[PDB]
């Protein structure tokens, strides 16, 4: 079965760094592309990156791009997501998506996802 | 992998069009996959098939091989339906052997989807001019 | 078109690497364009040929087919020159009939080169599972 | 000389009309020059080939050969895209020895190109009437 | 059932390693079906197939057949790929009669795995000893 | 490359000569690309001629081969064409290795074409002096 | 003339090496003059030879022969020599009448020079591309 | 490669003559048709005559037609232009070009041209 289990989270005060990641078990995890989805206390679900098969083709969003990183490790099936600068207003839960077979995605499975604050 | 639909976009001669591709289930008599288009009548579906052969005890490599047919549709004179009336079809054969590493394996995949796209093969297919 | 060189990007599995290919002109017996790699010894180096052909007596319709093959060299101990452990191949092979149009034809090469990106053919080719 | 556009005016029975050929490059099989309009279907172009042949060990004579295809379309009851109905075609050949002069050569060019003006054969080519 | 990805926990002389195989498809001819793991180059994979004879009206004896084979590899000097040293073989072969319960093919199964983990065949298989 | 009109400067004994060749179509059978000159009665015209073996996957040994022959014409009494007197050959011939580099070739040419224009090889084709 | 020391200078690829030849004495059988280059172990050394028919009364053909062959060395393990790994050769052979003239002979030697030099052979060499 | 090397020029005085050549090397000469396009010290483009592959049809502007010739000679590969009566206004460098396969040309390959006063 398709498993998504996170890690990292806590809490950081503003203008720190983190570093989450993914187990991602149960399928090849260096044929899909991934994605970190993140959904605020205020329960509206908003998209954070996403990062093709390989790596190569990277599509942040307008509020991550100037101060987040995604990357993952296709040997150990990994999924990070290095983050910097906490604006005070990125404290979701941050789910991990497998994305869909296509041009750009729409998340077929999830996960449990880290609180962070 | 397991058999999802496949959406594909950025097609065509200017790249606006997209194509969504729906499983039709494994055939187990010869181990093919099938994709198929969402049409009710069957003959004007566009399909795509892919199989991976294991190496037996004559061909010794292993065997991807890609199928594309697109069938376009027209009526004529006297008639309702819409009939089959060309087939423009695509053949991919890969071929590797048992001590390939897989790098080996992914660099004759992202060189085959970069020629495709390049100068010198979108005038040998789409305007049918030699390299000359 | 011409036969010019042909620096493919973004090529391998990472998306990094590059392949520069150099003309290696087209042979009168079979009017086959040939390419090869830019800088290497002959029968050591990545080879791409591509042949259009015309209808004739035999066969109504066109027929293009790209053909490419890329060896491993292998320095063994004892020995000045690299001999050639295995081959990898993909040959494709386009079909279409004499009224196909432009759009058609451009249908196809699009679709072949978004296809072979995709987690269906990712996972056949360069993995050797099947489709489940 | 060197494949471009070659525009051709004046043409028709009135002498309005013109006719550009795109160049389709040259078969390394026999040596058969192309130029065909810019149509998109292949097969309702107005092409134009050429080729002259050396003088092997069996013919002995140069021999210049100009071929010209004109076909002409139109759609049926039941039908949507248009057809080829008709083929009007043209075979020209010249043959030449060893020794002659350019001027020989140039001769019977203009010779011909007059000859097709005069009206002994626009009655013969346009009106189909015997020479009596 | 089908063929779906098997992740085996737990498993090995300590209790903590795993072993994921993927699914490689029906042999058509003899119906047996593969799982092999994800491992490059494809000679030396962990590799684990089941074959069941197929529910017919007139059969008289049902028979369910697993093998196991896990290969090592060794980096021979003089040579650009592993090689098979050895092999690591299992064969495990039910046999079941057509008045057979599901009670009665559950208990030999389950038997079969509880003395497998019994301290008489962690002995008799890991440290070859003869019970006497 | 593709042939194109090659012209030849400085050419001569004097070293104030031209030698202006257009392109005469490549030989299917054995591949051989011509080259003429425009001059007049093509029984008498300065040809050159190239050979290269084509590149294959299996081929041990790539040879190159030129000539040249030039006629003189002579008007003889009582005949209204010129006839040839005598031809003057060269034979140009080399023969590389498939391990062979761009760097070792390249050096054999440029070493034969500066041997050319050396005393020790303009004083043993000009002057027919055996060296000694 | 007579054999002296032959510096033939911007040879090579990039047209800035040398090639010191020393004269290594005439073959008193058939005439053929020897060159060789100051390299020490002898079997591995840049050779080039002369040839010329000898001037008699009743000769109907002169002949001119040129032969260049250049090895290159590899230190194999296990052995305390260099060996040859494969040669790199050249043969130019002319051939003229005994009415031929000086600037006749002259015309053919320093065109095959310039030739030579011409984007037609410094890419069917260097490159190994046939002319098409 | 298609190079045309133009000749002549210089300062002449009203009611002179000139001629013009044009080298034209790389290319059968006797198989195209030829032309003389003129650029005035205002920088316009002005058309002045084509002569044929035989140099039977000849074309001349209207400001050209009284007062010059066109000739070619096609065994020495030249292509003049006689001047005559040189009327103020034709100051300019005379470019040598090649016409193209067809009916009217449209002026392909192009060369350095002479200033004329």
């Amino acid at each position: 079965e398709v498993q998504l289990v996170e890690s990292g989270g806590g809490l950081v005060k503003s203008g720190g760094s983190l570093k989450l990641s993914c187990a991602a078990s149960g399928f090849t995890f260096s044929s899909y592309a991934m994605s970190w989805v993140r959904q605020t206390p205020e329960k509206r679900l908003e998209w954070v990156a996403t990062i093709s098969d390989g790596g190569r083709y990277i599509y942040y969003s307008d509020n991550v791009e100037g101060r987040f990183t995604i990357s993952r490790d296709n040997a150990k099936n990994n999924l990070y997501l290095q983050m910097s600068h906490l604006k005070s207003e990125d404290t979701a839960i941050y789910h991990c998506a497998r994305d869909s077979s296509g041009y750009f995605p729409y998340f077929s499975y999830w996960g449990q996802g880290t609180l962070v604050t | 992998a397991k058999l999802e639909t496949v959406t594909l976009g950025n097609i065509g001669k200017d790249g606006k069009q997209t194509l969504v591709l729906n499983p039709r289930g494994v055939n187990p008599t010869n181990g093919v996959a099938s994709l198929s288009q969402a049409g009710a009548v069957p003959a004007l579906e566009k399909r795509v098939t892919v199989s991976v052969s294991q190496p037996s005890r004559n061909r010794k490599n292993y065997k991807v091989q890609v199928k594309i047919q697109n069938p376009t549709a027209c009526t004529a004179n006297g008639s309702c339906d819409p009939s089959v009336t060309r087939q423009a079809y695509a053949d991919v054969t890969f071929s590797f052997t048992q001590y390939s590493t897989d790098e080996e394996r992914a660099f004759v995949r992202t060189e085959l989807a970069a020629l495709l796209a390049s100068p010198l093969l979108i005038d040998a297919i789409d305007q049918l001019n030699p390299a000359y």
